[PDB]
RNA sequence: GCGGCGG
DNA sequence: CCGCCGC
């Protein structure tokens, strides 16, 4: 599937030639970035209120006791008005949005759904009809890594695989006692950087720098668990996918004549 | 598609070849060809252009008086044609639908065969608005059809666009599926190996879209809704219109 | 397209599974001799210059043709790795 | 065949010398045909006077440059790989401080190439072309500022590249901004340097601006005058002696940096008009009298302040306006490098003034032809501008002879910035074809010039118009400069006229790139002809007016790839330029003066002029074109014939009868076949192959060298070390292969031996043919340049006949391109009522989507010509009209159906049946007689056609006609390598090829993915192993297959192995492991 | 272009070939028109053996010389080739290989000439028209490779697009044209 | 800021957005067909369909912008000529009658019953703020003609 | 690596 | 993007 999704999203790119879009919007979207026309998202979830004219206008999300001041230049176009509610990560300005901010305010389940849809948006307007499945597979990998704030094994300034932490935390509370919670922070790395820092050394030796990659992988006697097409390609071994699939790479065929014949050997 | 789901894969393959064979044969015997007269010009073209033409004088006389701003003049004229051209569009088609149901050029277009409404219009009706170098569309439209001789200048004027399109197809083609490249870079390790993963944390696919005109819940387009739900697996059961 | 590829797919739990069984089976058809079939009687494959597909044109064609019927069995761990090839040489000249 | 043309727009003046661009450019470049008493003022001589008066006291001056004895002749230059250059020397005299003595003498300073009668050059063996160039004509312009929508900035650009890039900007914070080469400084600072005092300056400058408060500001640096010259020098980034070392300032004075362009119109034109007024000298040059004069500086700012103030004259300069765009003719290009060489030589001679004993030094001691030769030579053989002469067919070469490029020096235009330049600008009218540009990246950046477009005194492509006074049109034509065209109100040529008087009230005209309906009283100028709007290349498409510009392009470019067919036929329907192209191109040979013919050999043509001279005109028999196409001159004149001046004596490559012809006119039915003409396939009638309709001759030039190794000279003899005698037959001449032999793939073309052996030029897989000419260059070289080590060279020309086959691709002038899908037996292909079958069947479907009605038109007219037996000439926008065609088609019905009535028979039961389905279709007026009906159906351009396979009609009239279609330089000979196994690189292990083994297609990751996705495990494994690196894998594989067995299983790819070690070679220790983390052995 | 980047960036394949493609109307999505002459070379080794299987040649080296200079080999060498290809399939590739359908598998049916006959319906899959486009062809050596090639890689088996669940074997212009005029 | 329109102006513009929506859905289909067509690819087909589609999308954005933040002023009564006011001007000398209605820049349309003139229009500027009886002029290519506000009507 | 064409 | 042709 990894492939298949990458493909289905790539071909179409060939026809995607204020607010800016097309390939660049697709590159900007896959790559967590700060688009041309940024739109200030609301970090606090309350109601809206404005202050008109004055070389600067201001949109204010206020409620219980505090208001998150939003400075909207005299040349911005805001469409939320003096009065009603605004959830975290809601467009306070008009145009494109910045993933990082939207991740902080609303949360991850929103970033993901944002990316997916905001991506489709372009292909849709270009006639292309591709299943969300694929934009999902990709995007998921864009948040397969998370930072650390509460340590147990390694220190808290690291960026490691999300699931590798679900293993640590699972066996730290479950099998071996002493609930040393491993608090982490979801991280929206860019597609390119997700790739850059992809766990297996074999794969790193390929794109970035082969010196650094092997250097570090040297010190910590790294064991490249052979899974993934790239790395396993080099081995020149059958790919882990397709027919190589661990699921079927081992399958036996017999004839009722030779089967009863094994019982004849018994 | 139906045959695929209904009778199986290979059987469908059979039907495809089948259609392929007949479609082709009938195609040769049908006797369809193109001839300059086959591109028929609507009698009303001379009408709508005249109606729009006089209408243009009104806009002119109106500015030569001082009523409309330098800009308003422009925008109003474009509107004049933008509609006039669309008018002639449905006209040519109306002429084929009522008088020449079996027109070669037409039949080609209607049937998923070849041709596009917009093109058909450049032959029988008229391709009218071609933009200048920058982007601001031209004030004068291309009154001609290809059937009749596209004039010297009208051609030249139209040239600008064809060139910008070529440039666009260039730098966009040679991008070399750049995205197919990067995409592959981040998804080249993803594969399917499993046993129904036990973790049931699902994504709820929205069936309604927020604001464009203002706050008002709408039903996401048929297309898109499909895109998000087709071939999916329901996280949890849902009784909807009587079915479980 | 192919003969009962539909039926075939419905006999396996996964697509790629089919291929594997199909293949390895083609291997046994030639390795341990070409008579290690299960449907040689009336209704076995065939060619058109003469009726000689009865000996060794395309292996896979046989495999699939044989798998279409409930003659062969395929599984994750049906028979002990090494013992399979030893018994086969013995009963097939 | 009668020739009828439908032109109604009085084409006032004939087209100009189509290759004038290059021709004249070189003539004026190097005025070597006329004496030095009236020697020119530009090119060569100008560049001479330029860096000649040498002053180091030393004094070496120019006298006269003479050259003219071409070492060898053209053809010789081609057969010998010799460059066709002229010897160039010049008289130079050295005057001494010792006023009483001087020295005159001559020194030959290298050879310079010459220009052929066609306009092409001959460098190292082959013919090359020097393509035109466009850029920002070194002048002064004012463009709006980048980000700040506020005010605009001034630009001062003068080539060459050495010259400084000057800009002028005014900022908020304060004053002026004049940045030269990555840095900025006060605009006043310099002014003060020159003499412009606060007082005088402000007064005349700010007398209307108020900005001046920007300049008069120096109250500190503005009160010291000369000292400001030193002050400015400090502002140079480098730390250098403050002792008045004009140097870097000397640079932007008069000599190098600005320009030595001809005084008066070169840069001055951009001066006078655009801004300021008079020029002194050549550029802002005046380093005379201790003080400096810069009549250019203040004006530039004097317009800046005018620009930001009022409408003293609205100068917002549109960069792309061809009026600020110059085209570099060959001459200017060659001359340019010439003065660079002149400079390079002048460099050493000054060094050689202090280096020797006074009078002891004379011409030689000051001159070395080393600089100039490497200079020029480098341009013709290395410059990214001189290229292979695209000679697929004459026309082709001709276009390539006149196309304009943007990329080049790099200082004119680059790669990544062009969206702006790529557009066909307003000003391109009649100066640049809007259709000639190529598809894909590099679009709109490289394009051929227009019809009448001719380069003036300094580049600006001028175009011809017709001045009109009152309601009267004149023949008095003027070639206007892009800028000058805007001042007037020009009108189209389509404007109805009664000789000299206009005919309508609302008569179209275009003010300034703007369509406007003007009055007869306001028409100041009129267009010459519709032709001028496009290129020669484009001007060849029949009903261009009915063809979408986008496809028209495909159509123009396709002609450039037409290939010479033995039987050359001019288009059943022409534009009106075919005659001309063959004429100004030099394909055919014309008669100079009136006279009679003597000998009409098949190799030569000797005629006797009535004046008193009898000349022998040899005919290039069968020469190898650059692209490998036949180039023969076939005499069209009989012995003893009275020839008119300028009459075709012999026909060129594709020009038969004197008309241009590429491809042939074939009868064509426009309908769908099984699927043989599916997406863009074409069906062909075996019948075509029979009359050698589409057959082109081709030549491949295989070359082998007798290299000199320190292991023993590679001799060239009949001795073939491995004992064959059956492969030594054709190789009769000791070493060489015999002329007229049939060489097949794998035969020996030439034999050779080298040290430890048979190293012999063999027939490379693919094909050979018949050996037709052979060239050997032994020891005592007559006048050839044999590279070093190269003992002797051997050239072998081979040719064969290209009959049209399934892989080949043809296409019409409108843009319908396609490949032959099936060659049908005349037996069963679409035949007409009368036995005549069609030749090709085009699929209708490819016409609607693409917009090119033009073809469907040509076909209709082409149908008339078949039964009317006549060819027609339809002008670009002024050609044949829909009514006139129906008229000729009506005439054609009397030939087709008329002879039918007399011959004795009527209508078929089939003809009646299709008529039923036709009336029910609405093609025929119900109620008329079949006779009458069919006529009305024929006029539509459609006739009845019976299947041929079934003999049953094809329900519904189908259109048919004579469409002119060509075969392209696309043979399938370049399209199919079939490799089973063979040679592998010895460095990387790749199935590379070379001689006998073809290469294997690459698989790239782009395709691996493709496989990965499929789940194509082994299919992928196989591609990376058994088929590529596992030397033991591919081995077992081969063997197995030899055995009819089942390929072995893959062992660790050497790439894995090779990696373990590469990793062992370093500290890193890559250890493979088992199930339970334990070792495992690759070996 | 180092060594770690070597195993991935790609390389040239044995048992390959490429030619100009031409539409093959009669041909079924199942098959593909391949030039015998090309097949000969493509399936050379496989042919050699079959040559000995049939009296045409005594041994391999003989069968090879037999094809070294001889002009036709007529019906018999041909009978053998056509016999060796029986149920085997080859792969085809189109210029830019964009999606998994960029390469499809077909059963080769030997034909005259130079061009390669391709099925019309798959012309959509590979962005491929007939104005001279050329496709490359490959051969699955292993009986395992052959298997997957014809099972999960053949054309007629990959009808739907992995992009969207919509078909890619959609009838194109000509077919539709016909089918419409008749209904 | 704010855009002002008449009830008639609102309906007209709202309907326009509706029509343009159907046009956009139709231009969509076409583009989709072309992209999957890929027969005679790389030609006018795509660039044209996409360009047309763009011109549409642009008119839609400007229509959705003006319609989302416009105000409605109920002014059938009043005296001074303001937005929505339908004035009638009589050329003194010739006695020529003219019917005009000044409205916001977005409502302007020479095709309406009374010629809808932009608020920020030269003629539109001159008329706003004046009442029945007034006399004023502005520049005109041929010269300068003064008109007298004949009457002010709803 | 520079240049030209084709899809 | 891949394929070729040449200093
Ligand atoms: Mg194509």
């Amino acid at each position: 599937v990894g492939i298949v999704a990458a493909q289905s999203i790539g071909e179409p790119g060939t026809q995607l030639t204020d607010i800016t879009q097309g390939l660049p919007r697709v590159i900007e979207l896959f790559e967590a970035r700060r688009p041309k026309a940024k739109a200030v998202i609301s970090e606090i979830d309350g109601v809206v209120r404005i202050e008109e004219t004055e070389e600067k206008l201001s949109v204010f999300v206020e409620s219980e006791g505090f208001s998150k001041e939003y400075k909207l230049p005299k040349e911005a176009r805001l469409l939320v008005k003096d009065g009603d509610y605004v959830e975290a990560g809601q467009p306070l300005t008009r145009g494109a949005i910045d993933p990082h901010q939207l991740l902080e305010a609303k949360g991850p389940e929103a970033v993901e759904r944002y990316l997916v849809e905001e991506i489709q948006k372009v292909y849709r307007a270009q006639g292309v009809k591709l299943h969300d499945k694929h934009i999902e597979i990709v995007v998921r990998q864009m948040m397969k890594y998370v930072e650390v704030t509460d340590p147990g094994d390694s220190r808290l300034l690291e960026g490691q695989v999300l699931e590798k932490w679900d293993v640590e935390a699972l066996n730290e509370r479950l099998i071996a006692e002493g609930k040393t919670p491993v608090a982490w922070k979801p991280l929206l790395m860019g597609v390119t950087k997700s790739a850059l820092s992809t766990k297996s050394w074999l794969s790193a030796a390929s794109f970035q720098n082969t010196t650094h990659v092997l250097t570090e992988a040297a010190i910590a006697g790294k064991k490249d668990e052979l899974i993934g097409l790239k790395e396993n390609v080099i081995l020149g071994r059958l790919i882990p996918a397709g027919t190589g699939s661990d699921f079927v790479r081992f399958t036996q065929v017999v004839d009722q004549k030779t089967l009863k014949a094994i019982e004849e050997a018994r | 598609y139906q045959a695929f789901l209904r009778l199986g894969m290979e059987k469908t393959a059979r039907l495809l070849d089948a259609l392929k064979y007949y479609g082709f044969t009938f195609s040769t015997t049908s006797g369809i060809t193109i001839g300059i007269d086959d591109a028929v010009i609507p009698e009303e073209k001379k009408q709508y252009l005249e109606e729009a033409d006089r209408k243009l004088l009104q806009i002119e006389q109106a500015y030569e008086m001082g009523f409309l701003t330098d800009r308003e003049r422009y925008d109003q004229i474009l509107q004049l044609w933008t509609e006039t051209t669309e008018k002639v569009t449905q006209a040519v088609f109306k002429n084929f639908e009522e008088n020449y149901p079996f027109n070669p050029l037409y039949v080609m277009a209607q049937s998923g065969a070849r041709g596009n409404p917009q093109q058909i219009r450049q032959l029988c009706g008229l391709r009218g608005l071609m933009q200048k170098p920058s982007g601001e569309t031209f004030e004068v439209p291309v009154r001609s059809s290809f059937r009749e001789g596209l004039t010297v200048l009208e051609y030249f004027i139209s040239s600008h666009g064809a060139r910008k399109g070529g440039a666009d197809t260039a730098l966009r083609t040679a991008d070399s599926g750049y995205l197919t490249r990067k995409l592959v870079d981040v998804t080249h390790e993803i594969v399917v190996r499993e046993a129904d993963c036990g973790t049931t944390n699902y994504i709820s696919v929205p069936l309604f879209q927020p604001d464009e005109v203002t706050r008002s819940l709408r039903l996401r387009k048929r297309a898109d809704i499909e895109a998000g739900l087709y071939g999916r697996v329901l996280a949890r059961e849902v009784e909807v219109l009587g079915v479980r | 397209a192919e003969p009962g590829i539909d039926k075939l797919f419905g006999m396996v739990d996964s697509k790629y599974r089919l291929t594997v069984v199909v293949a390895k089976r083609a291997q046994q058809l030639l390795r341990h001799g070409f008579k290690n079939t299960v449907l040689e009687p009336e209704e076995r494959p065939k060619m058109q210059t003469l009726e000689g597909l009865f000996d060794d044109p395309n292996a896979v064609t046989w495999a699939m043709k044989e798998l279409l019927t409930g003659r062969l069995v395929f599984g994750e761990n049906l028979v002990p790795e090494d013992r399979l090839q030893k018994e086969m040489e013995r009963l097939y000249p | 065949m009668e020739i009828k043309r439908f032109g109604r727009i009085r084409e006032v003046i004939p087209l100009p010398p189509l290759t004038e661009i290059q021709v004249e450019s070189y003539r004026r470049a190097l005025q070597a045909d006329v004496p030095p008493e009236k020697r020119e003022n530009v090119g060569i001589q100008a560049a001479f006077r330029e860096t000649f008066p040498i002053e180091e006291g030393l004094v070496l001056d120019f006298l006269e440059y003479r050259l003219g004895e071409p070492p060898f002749p053209q053809d010789e230059c081609r057969e010998k790989d010799l460059t066709y250059q002229a010897p160039l020397y010049a008289r130079l005299q050295l005057i001494h401080k010792d006023t009483g003595l001087i020295k005159e003498d001559e020194v030959f300073l290298g050879h310079i190439p010459l220009m052929t009668e066609d306009g092409s050059f001959i460098i190292n063996g082959a013919d090359r072309v020097i393509v035109s160039q466009i850029h920002r004509s070194p002048g002064v312009y004012f463009t709006p500022d980048p980000a700040r929508p506020g005010r605009y900035i001034a630009s001062i650009i003068p080539l060459p590249k050495r010259g400084p890039w000057i800009d002028l900007e005014v900022e908020p914070n304060g004053v002026v901004s004049m940045k030269v080469n990555k840095r900025k400084f006060p605009l006043v600072l310099l002014l003060r340097v020159l003499g412009y005092d606060q007082e005088t300056l402000a007064r005349e400058l700010g007398a209307y601006g108020e900005l001046v408060q920007g300049l008069m500001d120096e109250s500190v640096f503005a009160m010291r005058p000369e000292e400001a010259l030193i002050r400015l020098f400090t502002l140079l980034r480098p730390g250098d002696p403050p002792k008045r070392d004009k140097a870097v300032a000397y640079v932007y004075g008069l000599i190098a940096d600005p320009r030595r362009y001809d005084l008066g119109e070169a840069g001055r034109y951009k001066a006078e008009e655009k801004l300021g007024i008079r020029l002194s000298g050549r550029t802002l040059a005046r380093f005379e009298d201790g003080e400096f004069k810069d009549e250019v500086f203040l004006p530039t700012l004097r317009y800046l302040f005018a620009l930001t103030a009022g409408v003293p004259g609205h100068e917002v300069d549109d960069i792309d306006h061809l009026g600020n765009r110059r085209i570099r003719t060959v001459g200017e290009l060659m001359t340019d490098q010439f003065r660079v060489g002149l400079a390079r030589l002048a460099r050493g001679v000054r060094e050689r003034m202090l280096m020797g004993s006074e009078d002891s030094l004379t011409p030689a001691k000051l001159v070395n032809s080393r600089p100039l030769e490497a200079a020029i030579r480098e341009f013709f053989s290395r410059s990214q501008l001189s290229q292979f002469k695209d000679e697929t067919n004459p026309l082709s070469s001709l276009r390539h002879k006149r196309r304009i490029s943007a990329l080049g020096p790099g200082g004119l235009t680059r790669e990544r910035a062009g969206f702006d330049v790529r557009d066909v600008h307003r000003t391109h009218y009649g100066r640049i074809c809007p259709v000639e540009t190529p598809e894909g990246a590099n679009i709109g950046l490289i394009t051929s010039l227009a019809a009448y477009a001719r380069v003036d005194e300094l580049g600006f492509i001028r175009t011809p118009y017709r001045r009109v006074v009152g309601g009267v049109v004149t023949d008095e034509v003027v070639y206007m400069t892009a800028t000058e065209e805007d001042r007037y109100t020009i009108a189209q040529a389509n404007t109805p006229l009664e000789g000299n008087r206009i005919a309508a009230e609302r008569v179209v005209a275009r003010r300034k790139g703007e369509p406007v309906i003007v009055s007869p009283e306001e028409v100041e100028f009129m267009d010459v002809s519709p032709k001028q709007v496009f290129s020669v290349n484009t001007n060849l498409i029949p009903f261009l007016e009915h063809d979408d510009a986008n496809r028209a392009l495909m159509g123009s470019n396709m002609q450039t790839q037409a290939v010479p067919l033995i039987r050359a036929q001019a288009p059943v329907v022409m534009t009106g330029l075919e005659e001309r192209v063959v004429r100004d191109s030099l394909a055919a040979l014309y008669a100079e003066e009136d006279g009679e013919v003597a000998k009409v050999d098949g190799n030569r043509i000797v005629v006797r002029y009535e004046d008193g001279r009898l000349v022998e005109y040899p005919l290039r028999r069968f020469y190898r074109s650059n692209q490998g196409t036949a180039l023969d001159q076939r005499p069209r004149v009989v012995v003893g014939q009275r020839v008119r001046k300028g009459d075709l004596l012999a026909d060129g490559p594709a020009s038969e009868n004197g008309f241009l012809a590429l491809g042939q006119n074939v009868l064509v039915a426009i309908m769908p076949f099984d699927g043989y003409n599916f997406e863009d396939a074409i069906v062909i009638s075996e019948e075509l192959l029979k009359r050698d309709f589409y057959t082109s001759i081709h030549i491949e030039r295989y070359e082998i060298e007798a290299r000199d190794t320190k292991l023993g000279p590679e001799r060239i003899t009949r001795d073939i070390p491995h004992l064959s005698e059956a492969a030594l037959r054709d190789l009769d001449e000791e070493g060489v292969v015999r002329i007229g032999a049939e060489v097949k793939p794998g035969d020996i073309l030439v034999g050779r031996t080298s040290f430890k052996k048979d190293t012999s030029l063999r027939v490379p897989p693919g094909e050979g043919g018949i050996v037709v000419r052979t060239v050997r260059l032994r020891r005592g070289d007559p006048g050839v340049e044999l590279k070093p080590g190269v003992r002797e060279v051997v050239r072998v020309y081979v040719a064969q006949k290209r009959k049209l086959q399934v892989g080949d691709k043809l296409a019409n002038r409108h843009g319908n391109k396609g490949v032959v899908a099936k060659i049908l037996p005349v037996e069963d292909m679409p035949h007409l009522p009368d036995g005549t079958p069609v030749d090709v069947i085009l699929n209708p479907l490819g016409v609607p989507s693409r917009m090119n009605l033009g073809q469907i038109l040509e076909t209709h007219l082409g149908l008339a010509g078949y039964f009317l037996g006549q060819r027609y000439i339809s002008p670009i926008f002024d050609g044949a009209k829909e009514p006139e065609i129906k008229e000729l088609l009506a005439q054609a019905f009397e030939v087709y159906f008329g002879k039918r009535k007399g011959e004795g028979f009527g209508v078929d039961k089939r003809e009646v049946e299709v008529l039923r389905r036709a009336e029910k279709l609405g093609l025929v007026t119900p109620g008329k007689t079949p006779e009458e009906q069919l006529k009305e159906l024929f006029l539509q351009g459609k006739v009845v056609l019976y299947d041929g396979r079934t003999g049953e009609p094809i329900e519904g009239p189908i259109v048919v006609g004579q469409m002119f279609i060509m075969k392209l330089y696309h043979m399938v000979e370049d399209k199919m390598h079939a490799r089973s196994t063979g040679p592998y690189s010895l460095i990387t292990q790749q199935p590379l090829g070379g001689k006998a083994q073809f290469g294997g297609q690459r698989f790239g990751e782009m395709e691996v993915w493709a496989l990965e996705a499929y789940g194509a495990a082994h299919t992928l494994q196989e591609m990376l192993t058994l088929k590529s690196d596992d030397i033991e894998g591919r081995n077992a594989a081969y063997e197995a297959i030899i055995k009819g067995e089942d390929v072995p299983e893959p062992s660790v790819p050497e790439s894995f192995r090779v990696l373990v070690k590469e990793l062992q070679a370093l500290a890193l220790d890559v250890q493979t492991l088992d199930e339970k983390d334990n070792p495992v052995d690759i070996f | 272009q180092g060594r770690f980047r070597q195993n991935l960036l790609g390389k040239r394949v044995d048992y390959s070939g490429r030619s100009v493609i031409v539409v093959g109307p009669q041909l079924k999505l199942h098959q593909c028109g391949l030039p015998k002459r090309m097949a000969l070379e493509l399936f050379k080794p496989f042919l050699l053996k079959k040559m000995e299987e049939k009296g045409i040649a005594p041994n391999v080296k003989a069968a090879r010389r037999m094809l070294e200079r001889q002009r036709d080999i007529k019906d018999e060498v041909w009978d053998a080739l056509e016999e060796v290809i029986h149920g085997k399939v080859v792969l085809l590739n189109r210029a830019p290989t964009l999606h998994r359908l960029g390469i499809q598998a077909f059963q080769p049916v030997l034909v005259e000439g130079q061009s390669i006959q391709l099925h019309p319906l798959v012309c959509e899959a590979f962005n491929a028209d007939f104005d001279g486009d050329q496709m490359a062809v490959h051969v699955p050596l292993s009986s395992f490779a052959q298997a997957e090639a014809r099972i999960q890689m053949l054309s007629a088996h990959n009808l739907l697009s992995p992009a969207s669940g919509e078909p890619l074997a959609k009838p194109s212009r000509d077919i539709i044209l016909g089918l419409y005029y008749i209904t | 800021r704010e855009v002002k329109l008449t009830k008639a102006g609102y309906e007209r513009l709202m309907q326009q957005l509706e029509r343009e929506r159907e046009r956009l859905q139709e231009a969509t289909k076409i583009l989709q067909e072309l992209m999957e067509s890929s027969d005679d690819y790389d030609d006018s087909g795509l660039e044209a369909a996409k360009q047309e589609k763009a011109r549409i999308e642009a008119r839609i954005d400007s229509l959705e912008d003006i319609l989302s933040r416009a105000v409605i002023l109920e002014e059938g009564s009043g005296e001074v000529i303001g937005l929505g006011s339908v004035v009638e001007l009589e050329d003194p000398l010739s006695g020529e009658r003219l019917s005009v209605q000044v409205v916001s820049p977005a409502e302007a349309n020479v095709l309406d019953t009374p010629m809808k003139i932009s608020d920020a229009s030269p003629m539109g500027k001159a008329l706003l703020g004046h009442r029945v009886g007034d006399v004023l002029s502005l520049d005109t290519p041929k010269g300068r003609r003064e008109f007298r506000v004949v009457a002010i009507h709803g």
